């Protein structure tokens, strides 16, 4: 029987403000005596949600312990204990989970990158891809919208984490946003979302679209003063040579 | 009363003739009248045209879009709404401030302005070079060698 | 019953350099809060900041960063009434630091033509004066 | 005692030009009466080599069984079954195996795809990212050259491969090259390289190097082109302008 504790991802936390706690008890005989009861350091009683997996193909069975706490407990590294009184186990198991040890933080930097010429030449289909490189933890939830409407996960992926080359520590990810050349061809703007805890607002946004030269200058060149001194300048050059040859001309006569 | 209006992406920084979807979500019903600002400038009724402006209306929501966008469609857009509520009580929007990107490659800049200060240079000592050879040249053309007969500074001046 | 100022529709600032936003309102000293937000409908709720400093709520951000671009809306309470602003928008462009050659396109442009008219007629009178010199020359020759 | 079978491999199929069919038995306790040998569907018998390995520290022994038969055959989907008996089988252990299902065997489709200007903007690093997605087979090596060098797996990384959505059954992969910022001044070559069993030529490669290459737009470049003259005729004016100057000075002097 291993037991492990697991902390809940970035994205539920963001999204229910109230992290889950994790008792994962695996490879259980019998699960009639089977009880998870969640507490903290200090003894303090809480709700413990139980529910079971289905059972693999060995024959074992699972199980998982779900607490609701608020995220300040865990940005406190907070200490919380799960006992578990199995027929199975010789004696109760006491385990503890809180937040690891300070560790260097980097926010994300995250770059889309539009689809290659050679790509959109096979006129088949398109796949945006955002890079999000340079971050430490490795709880990173990236999203991509389309129009400002959200887009499920079945028309995109995002490769787990891998550690950066050149720098231990840092981890970098992709996401593929795979797209219809039909919609592509109209125009449209997209962007992936990238929420991550190191960020110093949690969370950031990032667009391409067709354009691809969408630098942002404000208004400081094409005018049509432009014009006008390019036209100004062909009169400049007509003039000043038929002067020059009207000179050479007057030098003979 | 009547201050329940809602926006959209603000800032919007665009390429020239590019899209973008307006609307003028409400919690009311009443008249409605499209307004641009550029500048500080008096605000300004904006007129219908097809292909150019569209307008559909979903019901509660006034959709709006705006194709063939030039420098002149700078500036800050918003939709007013009619109050008619015994007061005069007038709402309007909060605004959506478009801007139009200059597309330079944000690299190119650097190599144009290097080059216009390479011609004022040039008007630099090619002016101070035209304005001394006429009066050097009616000297000679009246008749510097008298200067000489009567030493580098004073030549230099 | 009370209304708040909406502030600039968008704002720029150059990147490492302070930007400072702004929350005016008709209130005496009123619950003021900082909702940091994205531009469209994301997953996730709107990201409150710190409570700002001085009577007016202003923000402040000592070295900004690519990250911050977003809106920035104050929220008001006062006696518990709650009220809405529109939202600022930050963003970093990183401008062009040279300003030597008389910063202003048409400016720049403008002395381009005017090079052009002014040297080609500096120019062409050097011609009349070459060609005065030479009858007189002549003259003096014979 | 377990019987299992392998499928022959393509590498000596390519190389010995025959293809080996292997029946591992392992979990052995006596071999002095062991009788494996190959047979088909239809009960014909085929020749079976019988390959004994050294004694497994868990007290088991094991066994092998070797046939070569022409690959033709095997690529009709023909059925053969390894037949294992020993004395303390009850039964015998006949597994019946055929060609796994092939599937569509798409080759992959490499877009090599160019840095982002806002991660150049930095000065610090810009990282090379090949998308080579649309392959059936697992398996796949993508390899970086550098002016026709291997590159090493210590510098670059590359993503395992993953389904891709909208194709269920359909595979692709990805990769990034991380360089240094006056490594990316310098114009060198990169390239990646891609094996798979389904290309043709059992190899392809796209060619995205240097320090740009090229892309073409809307408009855009037109007051480009506008200025390059204009800037091309004040050239030209001022060594008109300089020649008549020094025409006059020679004709005055
Ligand atoms: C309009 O106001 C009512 C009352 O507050 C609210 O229930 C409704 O959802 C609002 N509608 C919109 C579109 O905001
Ligand atoms: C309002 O907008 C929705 C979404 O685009 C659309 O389905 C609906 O038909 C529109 N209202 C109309 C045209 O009646
Ligand atoms: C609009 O309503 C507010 C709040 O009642 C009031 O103070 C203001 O004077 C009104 N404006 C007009 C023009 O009636
Ligand atoms: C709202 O007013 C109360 C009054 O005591 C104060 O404690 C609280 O901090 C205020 N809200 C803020 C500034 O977040
Ligand atoms: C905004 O996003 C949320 C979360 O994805 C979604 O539930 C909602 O429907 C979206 N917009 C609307 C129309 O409310």
């Amino acid at each position: 029987i291993l037991t492990f504790t697991i902390p809940p991802s970035f994205a539920d936390i963001f999204l229910s403000k109230s992290a889950n706690l994790t008792c994962l008890v695996s490879n259980l005989a019998t699960y009639e005596t089977l009880n998870i009861s969640w507490a903290s350091q200090s003894g303090e009683p809480l709700e413990t949600k139980i529910k079971i997996m289905e059972s693999h193909p060995n024959g074992t069975f699972s199980a998982k312990g779900v607490a609701s706490v608020c995220v300040e407990d865990w940005n406190n590294r907070k200490e919380f204990v799960c006992t578990v009184t199995h027929r199975d186990l010789p004696s109760p198991q006491k385990k503890f989970i809180s937040k690891p040890n300070e560790v260097h933080k980097h926010p994300p930097a995250v770059y889309l990158l539009p689809p290659a010429r050679e790509q959109l030449n096979l006129r088949e289909s398109a796949t945006v891809t955002c890079l999000v490189k340079g971050f430490s933890p490795a709880d990173i939830s990236v999203q991509w919208l389309q129009r400002g409407q959200l887009l499920p996960q079945e028309k995109y992926v995002t490769s787990a984490p891998m550690p950066e080359p050149g720098a231990p520590g840092f981890y970098f990810t992709h996401s593929i946003l795979t797209v219809t050349e039909e919609e592509w061809n109209s125009g449209e703007t997209y962007t992936c979302v990238v929420g991550h805890e190191a960020l110093p607002h949690l969370v950031t946004e990032r667009t391409v679209d067709k354009s691809t030269e969408g630098e942002v200058n404000a208004e400081e060149e094409g005018f049509e003063n432009l014009w006008t001194t390019a036209s100004t300048f062909i009169v400049l050059f007509l003039l000043s040579l038929f002067y020059s040859t009207t000179v050479t001309l007057f030098k003979v006569k | 009363p009547c201050s329940q209006i809602w926006q959209h992406p603000r800032f919007a920084a665009k390429k020239r003739s590019s899209m973008v979807k307006f609307h003028c979500y409400t919690n009311h019903s009443g008249a409605l009248t499209w307004f641009r600002k550029r500048g500080s400038q008096q605000p300004q009724e904006l007129v219908s045209e097809e292909g150019r402006i569209v307008q559909t209306q979903n019901g509660s929501v006034y959709t709006l879009t705006i194709q063939n966008i030039q420098y002149e469609d700078n500036g800050i857009y918003f939709c007013k709404q009619k109050c008619d509520s015994a007061n005069h009580n007038v709402t309007d929007s909060c605004g959506t401030e478009l801007l139009v990107l200059g597309f330079s490659t944000l690299d190119q800049l650097k190599r144009r302005n290097t080059l216009k200060d390479g011609i004022i240079l040039i008007q630099t000592l090619l002016i101070i070079l035209f304005i001394i050879v006429p009066i050097f040249l009616l000297l000679d053309k009246d008749d510097g060698l008298n200067i000489d007969q009567t030493e580098d500074i004073v030549t230099l001046r | 019953a009370l209304r708040v100022e909406g502030g600039p529709p968008s704002l720029t600032v150059n990147l490492g350099e302070e930007a400072r936003l702004t929350c005016e309102n008709n209130g005496r000293n009123p619950n003021i809060t900082w909702w940091f937000s994205l531009q469209s409908n994301i997953t996730w709720p709107p990201v409150p900041l710190g409570p700002g400093q001085g009577t007016t709520g202003q923000l402040f951000f000592p070295e900004v960063n690519k990250n911050h671009r977003g809106l920035y809306w104050c929220q008001v309470i006062e006696n518990n009434i709650l009220k809405r602003s529109c939202g600022t928008y930050l963003r970093v462009r990183n401008p062009v630091p040279r300003p030597f050659l008389d910063m202003g396109e048409g400016t720049k442009n403008r002395i381009i033509t005017a090079e052009g008219i002014i040297l080609l007629f500096c120019a062409v009178v050097p011609g009349t004066l070459l060609l005065f010199r030479k009858r007189w020359q002549n003259e003096k020759f014979g």
